[PDB]
């Protein structure tokens, strides 16, 4: 019975199939649209901080790997609407899961995860990654974030998307 | 005498011993005169850790017991949440429906583990690789659904983290389509062969009576020609509702349980097919906005985060959804004090969960039955009195995954 | 009258601080003097421990890129003759591995001076 | 070793460089996964990736022949003698990548338990995150450490850069203390 | 027959087989350690 | 005992331990009571399976044995009394009625507030034959942990009473060897008990950490 | 080919290769002989395992695969079996030897050594034994003239070769087995 040698087929067989692999690192295989990479701090059109300091993504995650704290947006120095904002924020990668509760928590959308996922080093405080770090680069039309609101616009305007660069 | 016989570590560190499970061997000469089990170099304080997390917390953590069948442990650990809270009855037929098919593709997933580790364990190089190929499919399938290759959280208790992405669906249909095909090149490599046949077939027998003794489940008691499966008897998340054959064999050996578990893909495939046709667009997630987890994850630009429209309700329009966020997020609901006992038909067995709650918003005892940890109870039957080699693989047929063993 | 050399060894200088002080240039009078060398590194502590000359040998159970245990294990095992090592540890769970760190004396985070004295005392008693 | 015998200069600079490019290939991973990083290695290993294209592919059994111990998995209290032992069975140069949450801190599961952290146990050259890692995360923490061994010193060039880590490491302050904008 | 025979002590400083588990009385368990083992460790 | 069997009593609104975080909402005292005895007719198979068990079971020794019948979201709990726990888990398995003859394992609870029943250990039994499912329960007190070990009439237990031993300090006596099984023999303390701490460690940041969860607040 | 088959498989066993791997055997033994070996010893041990190999494959070139003679696409090529292209030839039955090897190490599982010595003592030994008695009879009924009993001698022993052979893997390794008989522990009820 050539049935007992069917084995031989499948792996000569795919001998001349081309490989599957993908080549990352030279050519990073296409992961998943929703997938859990790195947390990122996002930013209004004008470029406010959208984190109010409310510390639900780190009351909500299970591994305690986000550490937050909040302070008040005075108007000499103003960083997101509203009167908080975070001035603090960590998230130890050493010990998130990726779960994805933080996102789920935040009531703001400031805390998203993007696709992003390379992360490494020798070094384990290196690993705990500050607000300079998780903050998305400023974009066309963003100003620096100590600045006012924009004209004729409050807190509620932003949670309702009514601003614009 | 004893001058006769070694006393040796399998070991944890030891290929087929899944790198934490110690198997010590008195052997006279290769013959495995007596067997014990080192257990809990893998334990974690899972049960415990629970406790002090809300509910849908502990999901993240019983997800990562049992890893190699993640939904199955969120599905449990789900099912008895909602049992307590009485609500197993509200959880929407989509819900119910995704969860089943999460389940059965996380059973050809796990299946896939096991035969790939098994035959590596047992020499059989490629079947590792393809049995990778084909798991590495479902884990495409997983990550889009999910966002996560493995420990997903997806299953929360009342449905679903999130609704399926608009492909997810041609994924999963994609996957009924060629899953059969791949899978017969690692049938092939198996099945049939002379080589395989003699290394599993009359290995590890253990009869049904012994299944009984020991409590064994899965595809180890199904071995002994006994259908019994808790998708049949006793039915959970709606799997009365298909149409689907309870595999079992009657060898009661290594070669009967691959057998089983080989055409246990094939069952999982038509179940998934019958979801696929079931499945229709409505909520994943209870509508009682008491329980219900108040999230909405959408995709944007900026990634994966709460959808703008429940930041407008939250944040410009509703003071009640507002707190509802809030609540259910943070501390997360409170169950109804209440002590139950919840099993599903992991890939190696009843899991079963014992939950009780004080009526606090963290889970007052969580325990899992792991099908593996009774299962390893039978390697003193079905190792002792063969060789070495034989052990190897009547403990590759147990197909422990030492994460639900230990917990 | 030979200064009783003592390596201790913490990646947090706080930590070697906090030890160089709740003990001192003598532990009591009746001791010899006492000497410290700080290395903030295991490959460091190591070759440092492979120099001999030691009299005893702190080392942090918390240290980062290599826990105390770890290197207490390590010198046990490579050094003959090695010196009295004495663990700090972070948890009191972390006994359990004390133990098996075969140091001869363990003292949990945060550092009671006291006892920490008590413990080398009669460590080199 | 009559490697670290050899005199500065050219000569060593030349055996130093052959070193790390012959020993970032060829890193032969011990067969050592714990809890659920173990099925991402595998995974990794698997078709849809390649770990062999970086001359990973033999995950040496005995941890004779192993170079690099990718932890891969959380470390429960009794498994950490075991895992040292392990460790130190292996022979230099060694490696130890803390693959995971759990085996680089501990990850999720902060209790009796766990240990917190492989380097609590032994030297830890690369902390790679994630819950598992995935494979792509795994081979760039991989090529890291490639990248590391690549710059690894010998003989005297050794002792001099244990004692310039040294002098730097002395100084640098605790996490605890780095305040900024703490309120 | 005790399933499985009790798996031998695995205290701190000592793992080997020949190690005799702990009863809850604190007495070694006789069925740990294999009878050809002599007793020790 | 008849009435509802209290396991913790919380006092205040909001499911909080400590003295409470707004003046004036901390004298509601609400005792945490799980289900007492059920009425009668028990729904479903159970009824059956209570009046085999009766029939088989003297009514004395019916009435020694079986402390309470709870049925709670359609499960059957037995509240067995110790001792005795032998005896009705041989008429389970062998009764041809009843037939129980896979026992799913022993799982441990403690309740430290409940007296003289802080340890409680659950038998998940399911029959095979006909079909059903039910759990025995087990209450011993912290100062005397003991049970009668099921090893004889289910060997499964072994593993699970000496998971439950390890995790719990329950002594189920009779066993062939009740070592710890998770934990190292060398272990101080029963992980799983309330009172036993979560032996965590502060998570590490640039210039704070956060302390294991247990140390921190909680409203369950 | 009857020897060319035994020696075949007896090759791949005698190089401690898959499917028997037997000494080594990773997935059993960790390392097996070599475990307890680092460095440039362990190099030795793998280095003597390919050069074994090679020379196995090489003898089985010399005597079954004729040699380094050129093969049938080439031997009509004037000059081929001349020179230096023997070496071409020889180096490419050899690598056809060496992808043998590399093909059951990808296809086959590892066999039981207990398995690999009842192969070796039940049908190679058995075969090659009876083989030799066949080809010398044939050969000596040539040399006498009687071709035609040669040739129906060795039509039929290489019949009834495969057929016992089929047996013994089927028959004797039968695909049946008994029921089992109940004990102390209640079992259910077999469907
Ligand atoms: C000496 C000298 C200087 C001479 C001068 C000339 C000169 C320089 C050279 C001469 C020639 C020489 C000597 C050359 C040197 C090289 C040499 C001799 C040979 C070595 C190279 C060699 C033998 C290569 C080929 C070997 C080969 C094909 C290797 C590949 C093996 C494979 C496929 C490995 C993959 C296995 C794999 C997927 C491993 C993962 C398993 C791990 C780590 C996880 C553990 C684990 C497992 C295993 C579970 O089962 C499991 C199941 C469920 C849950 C969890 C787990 C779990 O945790
Ligand atoms: S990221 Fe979101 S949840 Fe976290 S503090 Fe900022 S606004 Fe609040
Ligand atoms: S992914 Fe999960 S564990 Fe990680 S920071 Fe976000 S919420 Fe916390
Ligand atoms: S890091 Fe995550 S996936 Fe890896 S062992 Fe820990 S819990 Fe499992």
């Amino acid at each position: 019975f050539l049935d007992a040698l069917a084995g031989f087929a499948v792996t000569l067989g795919s001998m001349f199939k081309k490989p599957i692999t993908e080549g990352y690192p030279e050519k990073p295989g296409p992961v998943a649209p929703r997938y859990h990479g790195r947390h990122q701090l996002n930013r209004y059109p004008d470029g406010l901080e959208k984190c109010i300091g409310c510390e639900l993504c780190a009351w909500a995650c299970p591994a305690d790997a986000i550490y937050v704290e909040g302070a008040d947006n005075t108007a000499d120095e103003r960083y997101s609407p509203g009167e908080r904002y975070g001035r603090v924020y960590q998230i130890n990668y050493l010990r998130c899961i990726g779960c994805g509760l933080c996102i789920e928590a935040c009531p703001t959308r400031a805390l998203t995860m993007t696709t992003e996922y390379e992360m490494a080093d020798d070094n384990r405080a290196d690993l705990i990654w500050g607000k300079d770090k998780l903050l998305a680069p400023l974009q066309e039309g963003m100003q620096a974030p100590p600045h006012d609101m924009a004209p004729g616009k409050t807190d509620d305007d932003y949670y309702l998307g009514n601003v614009t660069p | 005498q004893a001058g006769e016989r070694i006393v040796v570590n399998m070991g944890p560190q030891h290929p087929s011993t899944h790198g934490v499970l110690r198997l010590i061997l008195e052997i006279e000469g290769e013959i495995i005169t007596e067997a014990r089990c080192g257990i809990g170099y893998l334990h974690t304080g899972i049960e415990k850790n629970l406790e002090y997390r809300n509910w849908t917390q502990g999901v993240t953590f019983v997800t990562r017991m049992d890893y190699l069948s993640p939904f199955f442990n969120e599905t449990a650990y789900c099912l008895g949440v909602e049992k307590l809270l009485g609500i197993t009855d509200d959880i929407p037929e989509r819900a119910s429906v995704i969860r089943v098919m999460l389940m059965e593709l996380n059973r050809i997933s796990s299946h896939l583990v096991a035969l790939a580790t098994g035959g590596m364990e047992l020499g059989a190089m490629s079947a590792m690789f393809y049995g990778f190929r084909e798991r590495e499919e479902i884990l495409r399938v997983f990550e889009s659904i999910t966002g996560l290759r493995m420990n997903h959280a997806y299953i929360r208790p009342g449905g679903l983290a999130a609704d399926l992405p608009d492909d997810a669906i041609t994924q999963v249909r994609r996957l009924v389509e060629i899953l059969p095909k791949r899978l017969k090149d690692l049938e092939d490599l198996l099945n049939e062969n002379y080589i395989w046949k003699a290394r599993t077939v009359g290995v590890g027998y253990l009869d049904l009576t012994g299944c009984m003794a020991l409590g064994i489940t899965g595809p180890i008691l199904r071995s002994t020609g006994l259908p019994h499966d808790l998708r049949k008897a006793q039915p959970y998340c709606g799997y009365e509702n298909y149409e689907f054959d309870v595999i079992t064999d009657d060898r009661c050996d290594s070669y009967g349980r691959y057998i089983i578990r080989v055409k246990e893909m094939h069952e999982s495939v038509k179940i998934v097919e019958q979801c696929l046709a079931r499945l229709k667009p409505g909520p994943v997630m209870i509508s009682d906005k008491k329980l219900a987890w108040p999230a909405d994850l959408k995709l944007g630009p900026d990634g994966l985060g709460n959808s703008p429209e429940h930041i407008a309700k939250i944040m410009g329009r509703s003071m009640e959804g507002l707190i509802h966020h809030f609540k259910l997020v943070t501390e997360g609901i409170r169950v109804p004090p209440g002590q139950v006992y919840v099993a599903v038909e992991s890939p190696r067995g009843e899991l079963g969960v014992h939950m009780v709650s004080d009526g606090g918003t963290r889970p007052y005892r969580v325990h899992y039955r792991d099908p593996s940890f009774t299962n390893l109870q039978a390697v003193a039957a079905t190792c002792e009195g063969g060789m070495v080699a034989d052990a190897i693989a009547a403990v590759a047929s147990i197909d422990p995954v030492m994460g639900g063993v230990d917990r | 009258s030979a200064p009783l050399r003592i390596l201790v060894y913490s990646d947090n200088p706080r930590t070697r601080e906090q030890v160089r002080l709740a003990l001192g240039k003598r532990i009591h009078p009746e001791l010899p003097e006492i000497e410290y060398v700080d290395v903030a590194t295991a490959p460091m502590a190591i070759s440092q421990m492979d120099a001999g000359g030691f009299d005893l040998a702190i080392l942090d159970g918390e240290a980062t890129p290599a826990g105390g245990m770890g290197v207490a294990k390590q010198v046990k095992d490579e050094i003959d003759d090695c010196p009295p090592i004495l663990v700090l540890t972070g948890r009191a769970d972390d006994a359990w591995l004390a133990k098996w760190s075969r140091a001869e004396a363990a003292v949990p985070h945060p550092i009671d001076p006291i006892r920490l004295s008590d413990a080398v005392v009669s460590l080199l008693r | 070793g009559l490697e670290e015998r050899l005199p500065g200069g050219i000569l060593l600079s030349t055996v130093e460089t052959v070193a790390g490019y012959v020993r970032k290939g060829s890193l032969w991973p011990a067969t050592f996964g714990l809890a659920c990083c173990a099925i991402e290695m595998m995974s990794t290993a698997g078709p849809r990736f390649d770990i062999a294209r970086f001359g990973m592919e033999r995950f040496s059994a005995t941890p004779r022949q192993a170079d690099l111990m990718i932890v891969a998995g959380r470390v429960s209290q009794k498994m950490a003698p075991v895992l040292r032992q392990i460790y130190d069975q292996m022979v230099e140069p060694k490696w130890v990548l803390a693959m995971g949450v759990c085996a680089s801190s501990g990850g999720m599961f902060n209790n009796y338990a766990v240990v917190q952290g492989v380097d609590h146990v032994v030297p830890v050259d690369i902390y790679l995150p994630g819950c598992p890692p995935r494979p792509e995360m795994l081979l760039h923490a991989i090529l890291k450490l490639h990248d590391k061994i690549q710059q690894m010193p010998l003989g005297v060039n050794r002792e001099e850069a244990i004692r310039e880590a040294e002098q730097a490491a002395l100084a640098v302050p605790p996490t605890i203390e780095l305040k900024g904008l703490l309120r | 027959h005790p399933t499985p025979l009790p798996n031998p002590g695995v205290y701190a400083r000592h793992n080997s087989v020949d190690v005799p588990a702990r009863l809850p009385d604190g007495s070694e368990s006789p069925l740990s350690v294999s009878t050809i083992l002599p007793h020790r460790t | 005992g008849d009435e509802p069997e209290i396991i913790a009593v919380r006092r205040g609104m909001f499911g909080n331990r400590d003295t409470g975080d707004t003046s004036g909402y901390g004298r509601l005292v609400r005792p945490v009571a799980l289900p007492g005895s059920t009425p009668r007719p028990y729904g479903g198979y159970f009824d059956a399976v209570m009046d085999r068990l009766a029939e088989v079971l003297g009514e004395e020794r019916y009435a020694m044995s079986i402390e309470r019948v709870v049925v709670y979201r359609d499960q059957l709990t037995i509240e067995v009394s110790r001792v005795q726990l032998p005896a009705v888990a041989s008429v389970l398995r062998d009764d041809p009625d009843l037939r129980f003859e896979l026992c799913l394992g022993v799982s441990g609870v403690h309740y430290p507030e409940d007296t003289g029943r802080e340890l409680h250990a659950v038998y998940p039994l399911m029959s095979i034959t006909h079909n059903r499912r039910i759990q025995l329960e087990v209450a011993a007190p912290d100062a005397d942990p003991h049970i009668p070990s099921l090893y004889a009439v289910y060997p499964t237990t072994d593993w699970h009473e000496r998971e439950t031993y390890d995790f719990f300090g329950i002594i189920f006596d009779g066993h062939p060897s009740l070592t710890r099984i998770e934990m190292p023999d060398d272990w101080e303390g029963h992980p799983q008990r309330k009172d036993y701490p979560l032996g965590g460690i502060p998570v590490e940041y640039h210039g704070a950490q956060i302390p294991p969860p247990d140390q921190r607040r909680s409203y369950s | 080919l009857p020897s060319f088959l035994v020696y075949v498989v007896s090759m791949v066993g005698e190089t401690n290769r898959a499917p028997f791997d037997l000494p080594e055997a990773e997935g059993e033994l960790v390392g097996g002989f070599h475990t307890e070996y680092s460095s440039l010893k362990f190099a030795m041990f793998m280095l003597a395992e390919y050069v074994n190999m090679t020379t196995v494959s090489a003898l089985a070139t010399t005597m079954f695969l004729g040699g380094w003679h050129a093969p049938f696409p080439f031997n009509l090529i004037d000059g081929a079996n001349s020179g230096w292209w023997p070496l071409l030839w020889f180096t490419a039955k050899v690598w056809t030897f060496m992808f043998l090897y590399f093909w059951l190490r990808a296809t086959l599982p590892r066999l039981r050594y207990d398995q690999f010595m009842a192969l070796g003592w039940k049908v190679l030994i058995p075969v090659s034994l009876l083989w030799i008695m066949v080809v010398a009879i044939t050969r000596s009924l040539r040399q006498h003239g009687e071709g035609t009993w040669a040739a129906w001698l060795l039509t039929a022993a290489v019949v009834v070769v495969v057929a016992l052979i089929w047996g013994l893997a089927t028959s004797l390794r039968r695909r049946t087995v008994q029921p089992p008989p109940p004990q102390s522990t209640g079992a259910y009820p077999v469907p």
